[PDB]
């Protein structure tokens, strides 16, 4: 009964080329009074969502012309002429035949495209001063590395461990991720080797203390 | 022009209430539908209710999960709407969000920032990271509220600098670190305003 | 009372989202409309007079730099000098000149001699062309009379005629010798009523009145306009200014972005082209030979010298004009450079270029230039360029570039996906459309570009050929008469179809007071008739008298061949018949048909008085009356 | 599910026409909008300057 | 470094037409030439929108100022200047 | 409960100047919602209606921007710039507020300004081709008569008459009129007058047999 | 492009039936409802009657005035509209039109004239009416049915002459009085078509 | 000030080469007027 619709979950792309994502309904949106109930909102980085596209094809004033939409039944595509750099962020595809709407969904994310880069696998001693108040944070720092989803696992361990990504670099188009450990001085102190499994890279890259 | 402003957010302890307003300038409030949203920190975003106009009849409706605590009224008077924060917790704390119309969200507010914690002001602890051999930095961890200010020989080191992101603790403290990649006079100055703290801090080999 | 809304909201604004859609659509056609063009005439040096011919020089590399003409006063052997450095000479003696630039007919535009020789020659050419470009087009200029269409030309003044004048020769020579007369003489003669603007701009001064005609086009001030440019030289004192600055080649050759490139070579002539807004030309029925997508046009601005080019300012137009056109930088297949040939303009323009088409190309685009064929143009060149494009549109050919042995050094060729047209290249249709680009910087520092595609696929529709069919030429003098008798005669030894020509003609020209027409049923002897016409007749009509005989013009089976092939004659004998049937035992049609008897009276004389108001009829049809 | 769909086609459609006259305005305002004048200066005979 | 236009009107009057010293040229075609009136205003400011120089004889200026206008409503500069300027050399107008 | 709407009956024109029509109701339009329900309708001579303006203050495509309309609550209006030629015709203002719509109401006329006018009042005899078909159709002819509104009653008489009227000079944008009274000649024979009144005849003048 | 056009007129005699079709294209048919209007000539416009879209369930509405005897229906695969006249009166002869859209009259075709008169044929009269004191006319009647051509001097005189319509008169045959001002070679040709009767007459005192 | 319309056109075919007519003059008139949006008794002062 509840509707459900789907999307590609990435499609990174550079400026200069049109670029396509589609939506499909699990049922006909379409009304007894022949229209299609289609919203697409757009989320920038760090801004309040925007409204582009209702009723699928028309578009809402404001927004840029290069924007178009089309389709229907139980498919629609989103159509931009020319991809922007300012384009990035998180698109949403809704329906509005079944009200009221609970959840966003997991919408598409979009990024800069780029060639495909391994992370520099690096471990750091933890700080002397740190060990003595009874502390010890350790991270597997991986630098300039494209695409996202780079895995990490601890060995020597996980619900100790807070994983933080960077946006997307200004200049080299690449990401960093940190993966901090958390201990205690005498856990750490108990042990005397963090698994990296990104696309970037060939093979796992197991480094230790 | 059709301008939105939001107010009443902040900092609240954990059982308590507050109280959120949104004032509309530049058309007829009396004719629309006002909703709510909310979105986690670096999470998704959710619905939350909304209220109809006074041609319906005015009537509100509000989700499942939020349902027992929170009213949303209006005031055509100054056209202005209320929303009652009741019971707050952690888990409720989300950037909340005022938007226009019932169905096509097609005005959104700047947004409010809603934390709940039961944490007190504390400098940070900032700690060398020095390498084994390309890069090197600070670690600075166990610091609340936000925010904090590393800047690298007091802005004159700028390329390499890795400052990642922070991620709340489940003690309620903030951990982040910085990272300079340079191979082969690294100052990693660390500031702190709720506490007023400042610490100087050199790492080598 | 408030409840019967549900369907009347759905009702009413449906149709506000179908009405104001069409607004949204009418802003982008107003704001970006395609130009079509419709009609092109041009003549160059090397004895071009048509753009048949030039296409015909470029595909056999064919170069025409020529010697100095004598005809026109110059003192050849004082100016002429190899040594460098003399006062007053010039170290060059060659160049692309119109031997026939003093040519004119006065009598057709009813012009006084006297008028005619204190006329500037750039008014002329300006006036001939300006008529061979509305006949190209298939339009009537008699017909064009009275309507809001609009005139645009680029040119300079070139101090003709600075000496004493004569008292004789005196009486024209202020208005010979302007600027705006240059487009009133047009909008005069033809009696057009829209805007009428020369514009002088240095060397790009052509392309930028194309561009301020679009811009008219898009406005609605004018349906129709004409654009174009003009320069011949009059005095050699811009060879020896140029000569003074070391600028020109010795061999007077230009070789674009060659390795040996000196120096460039001046150069004359003229063309014209007519614009059309593109769903006006579908209307109207014309023939689109290509479309203009988009234009652009800045200033060089500070630079290292009054003259110096930049390539910033050029990269900035070149986007400026993609942008407005709305494509991309890999659309693109060929662009037509400046190549003017200095030693310091071509590694700028191949770097701009570098840096601006040749990224991210998936295929090489390729790059000539025809001054290297002619010479430079000035004010004319960059229309004689569009020219040549669109002729590489119609052959589906890329020509080549002459002159050429190694590239520049001076550039980084490997920058980009750019490369030379030493060689002849296929260009045929392939799905996707083929664009062009066409560029000018002149020396005051303005700067041109512009985007042509090919015009929309169109399906042809066959016709039957008539059995026999008229062929009428008309013109203004006897002379001009025998001239069109002997090219109607040279097209008709081709491979043409006798009834599109006659439908052309009759259709597609004026009527004039000279005319001549002869009767064909076959090519051969079509041919063969015109070269044989030797008579004609400018007659004064009077009033027509339709004189109706008495008897004894009778034969058995008189209209059985007419009643076969005219319709009118054939449904006026019926009718007739059928009115003249209750009193008469026969039928009349097959009486004339041959089935009659001559004896029966009764029948004979009804024939005549039938066959009398039949050809009455017809010639009724024609649109003659009495 | 579909019964408060006066509601719905109202706010929805609403929108069509307060930006799409905004449009309207748009193309009237790019056809005919009103040139300032700035600045000035001249120099004619009789000693003006 | 803007996009301000430049449009102006005027038409030739043969200044200096007759006979040249030898020392000046090299600059008599830059000093007469009519797209140069233009063009050395842009190169002086450092301009660099477009530059046009009409001639339609007694009424010029009003067309420049015309075309200056339509170009500002299309977007292809920001501000212009627009005018005109005659100044006889040679009495031929008068005899004429 | 039934909405009533009324507007001036005719307003003369001259080209070139701004023109204005007002429109009146019993009840103000405006509903819950925040719609006016109301209609411009324009119908030229010799042809097809067609629709100006819908909810108050929206103009239709095809229709030239020089029409403007506004108002609300119980009273509106259309506003035109400049008026030509081609914009004579009859106005209609129709709600839409209740249903079904009877008619269209009698509408606003609208023609060429012009100054008053006299008629030069003429009567003819019948013809006697006609007395041996055996009736009196007696005829009187008025000519070149400006505005509209003249009335012809005729006392030698109600159910026994009828008239005539030209439409519009193209040049002289004046009237004429054509009354005839229809009887037996059988009656005619028993007692051997069109009165007539304008209001561009100072006096009311009347014709006899 | 969206058109309509309309067919199935004439001249009908009372008591029986007739039915008017209106053929639709350009636009999606199923859609949109259809309504036919009438105006009676030298009057206004007047509703008749509309049928809804499938959507709404394909109803019918008719004037109450003349409810009961016309009936209305709509082929969507054909997207035809058909109108089924049925007993008609004298008071029926008018110009109907087609007209898409229920309450919003959006498009209109180009109408079809229907006249119902138990009159039938008859060759016109002309009675040239004579000046008694400076204008002159030839007043036709008893013709039937329309039109008639009535021209002065063969179309030699223009100016003057005020051709006033013709009126339905109670006898139910039509008659005109056509007139020329002239003050101070007067011939009137009346061709009727129908009766196919040609007659040329004078005006002399 | 602010500028509201303009109008350009060509004399055309005239008494003369260098003769008016007045025909064309009141057309640009009409064009300048109808381009700026107004109607003729607005204006109240004009350089001939």
């Amino acid at each position: 009964d509840v509707v459900m619709t789907q999307s590609p979950l990435s499609l990174p792309v550079t400026p200069g080329e049109p670029a396509s994502i589609s939506c499909r309904s699990s049922q006909s949106l379409l009304h007894s009074n022949g229209y299609n109930y289609l919203d697409w909102y757009l989320q920038k980085p760090g801004q309040s969502p925007q409204l582009l596209i209702y009723l699928g094809s028309n578009r809402a004033s404001g927004v840029p012309d290069r924007f178009s939409g089309s389709g229907s039944g139980t498919d629609f595509t989103l159509k931009i002429s020319r991809v922007e750099a300012e384009d990035v962020g998180v698109y949403y595809c809704m329906q509005s035949l079944q009200t009221p709407r609970l959840t966003f969904g997991p919408g598409t994310k979009v990024d800069i495209k780029r060639t495909v880069a391994a992370p520099s696998v690096f471990i750091f001693p933890p700080s002397d001063e740190q060990l003595k108040s009874g502390t010890a944070s350790v991270v597997c720092l991986l630098n300039n590395f494209y695409p996202r989803g780079a895995k990490v696992q601890w060995k020597v361990q996980s619900g100790n461990s807070q994983e933080s990504v960077t946006e997307q670099d200004s200049k080299d188009s690449t990401y960093s991720l940190s993966s901090t450990l958390t201990l205690s001085k005498a856990d750490y102190e108990k042990h005397k080797a963090c698994e990296v499994t990104h696309q970037g890279l060939s093979s796992p890259v197991t480094k230790s203390f | 022009e059709v301008q939105l402003v939001q107010s009443g957010g902040g900092l609240v302890q954990p059982g308590r209430s507050l109280r959120l307003s949104c004032t509309a300038s530049g058309f007829t409030f009396g004719d629309y539908a006002m909703s709510w949203v909310r979105q986690a920190p670096g999470k998704g975003l959710e619905w939350v209710g909304f209220i109809r106009s006074k041609a319906y009849g005015g009537t509100t409706e509000y989700a499942a999960s939020v349902k027992g605590r929170f009213t949303i009224s209006r005031d055509d008077s100054k056209s202005i709407a209320y929303l009652q924060m009741n019971s707050l917790k952690t888990e409720d704390t989300a950037v909340y969000y005022c938007t226009r119309g019932g169905t096509l969200f097609d005005y959104w507010g700047q947004g409010t920032l809603v934390t709940v914690s039961s944490a007190s002001t504390k400098g940070p602890s900032v700690f060398p990271l020095a390498p084994s051999s390309a890069a090197l930095g600070c670690l600075v961890k166990d610091y609340f509220p936000e925010p904090v200010t590393v800047s690298w020989n007091s802005g004159a080191l700028t390329s390499g600098v890795h400052t990642f992101p922070a991620v709340l603790q489940s003690s309620g403290l903030y951990s982040l670190s910085s990272v300079v990649t340079v191979p082969s006079t690294y100052i990693c100055n660390v500031n702190h305003k709720p506490s007023n703290t400042k610490v100087d801090k050199k790492v080598e080999p | 009372m408030a409840s019967t809304d549900s369907e009347k909201v759905a009702e009413y604004l449906r149709r506000a989202t179908l009405d104001l859609r069409a607004a949204r659509q009418r802003i982008r056609e107003l704001e970006g409309e395609p130009i079509a063009i419709v009609g092109m005439a041009c003549r160059l040096p090397g004895g071009v007079a048509s753009p048949e011919d030039l296409w015909r020089l470029v595909a056999e590399r064919v170069d025409a730099v020529s010697e100095f003409p004598g005809d026109r006063g110059w003192d050849l052997d004082s100016l002429i000098d190899p040594d460098r450095e003399r006062a007053g000479t010039s170290y060059v003696g060659q160049g692309g000149f119109l031997h026939d630039a003093g040519e004119f007919d006065a009598g057709f535009f009813g012009i006084s001699p006297r008028e005619a020789v204190a006329m500037d020659p750039q008014q002329r050419l300006l006036l001939e062309t300006s008529w061979e470009a509305l006949e190209n087009a298939g339009v009537d200029p008699i017909a064009l009379k009275g309507t809001d269409t609009g005139v645009f030309s680029g040119l300079m003044g070139q101090g003709y005629g600075s000496g004493a004048v004569a008292p004789e020769l005196e009486g024209f020579v202020t208005t010979g010798v302007a600027s705006s007369v240059a487009s009133g003489r047009v909008s005069y003669v033809l009696g057009l009523e829209g805007p009428a603007v020369t514009v002088d701009t240095a060397c790009s001064s052509s392309l930028v009145a194309m561009h301020l005609a679009a811009q008219a086009l898009r406005q609605g001030e004018c349906s129709m306009a004409l654009a174009g440019g003009v320069t011949v030289m009059a005095t050699p004192g811009s060879f020896v200014e140029f000569s003074r600055q070391r600028a020109l080649a010795p061999d007077g050759r230009c070789k674009a972005f060659a390795a040996a490139a000196d120096g460039t070579g001046w150069s004359e002539g003229v063309g014209v082209v007519v614009l059309e807004r593109l769903s006006v030309a579908r209307e109207r029925g014309h023939r689109i030979l290509a479309v203009l997508r988009g234009s652009a046009v800045n200033q060089d601005g500070a630079s290292n010298g009054l003259t110096a080019p930049n390539g910033l300012s050029q990269q900035r137009v070149i986007r400026r004009a993609l942008a407005a056109a709305g494509l991309a930088p890999s659309d693109v297949d060929v662009v037509e450079a400046h190549g003017t040939g200095t030693t310091l303009g071509d590694p700028i323009e191949a770097q701009a270029l570098l840096a601006t088409y040749g990224q991210e190309r998936k295929q090489p685009l390729w790059l000539g230039s025809l001054k290297s064929n002619i010479g430079h143009a000035q004010a004319a060149a960059g229309v004689a360029g569009v020219i040549k494009m669109v002729q590489a549109l119609r052959h589906e050919t890329l020509p080549p570039t002459l002159h050429v042995d190694k590239p520049t050094l001076e550039v980084d060729w490997s920058a980009g996906a750019i490369e030379l047209l030493t060689e002849a290249r296929a260009w045929p249709r392939n799905g996707r459309p083929r664009r062009a680009g066409v560029s000018s910087f002149g020396v005051s520092g303005t700067n041109a570009h512009l985007i042509l595609e090919e015009a929309p696929a169109e399906e042809p529709v066959a016709a039957p050929e008539l059995p026999v069919v008229p062929l009428v030429v008309s013109a203004r003098s006897t002379e001009s008469l025998s001239g069109q008798a002997e090219r109607l005669a040279s097209l008709l030894e081709g491979d043409v179809s006798l009834t599109e020509v006659a439908g052309a003609l009759v259709s597609r020209r004026a009527v004039l007071d000279e005319r001549a027409v002869v009767v064909a049923g076959s090519r051969e002897e079509a041919v063969t008739g015109l070269r044989a016409l030797n008579t004609a007749g400018s007659g004064t009509p009077g009033k027509v008298v339709w004189v109706f005989p008495g008897q004894g013009t009778q034969w058995a089976g008189m209209g059985r061949e007419l009643l076969a092939e005219s319709p009118v004659f054939a449904e006026r004998i019926a009718e007739c018949a059928a009115a003249l049937a209750p009193w008469i035992d026969w039928s009349l049609v097959d009486v004339l048909r041959g089935e009659g008897d001559l004896g029966r009276v009764d029948v004979l004389q009804p024939a005549c008085f039938a066959v009398m108001v039949g050809l009455a009829a017809v010639w009724e049809s024609v649109g003659v009356r009495p």
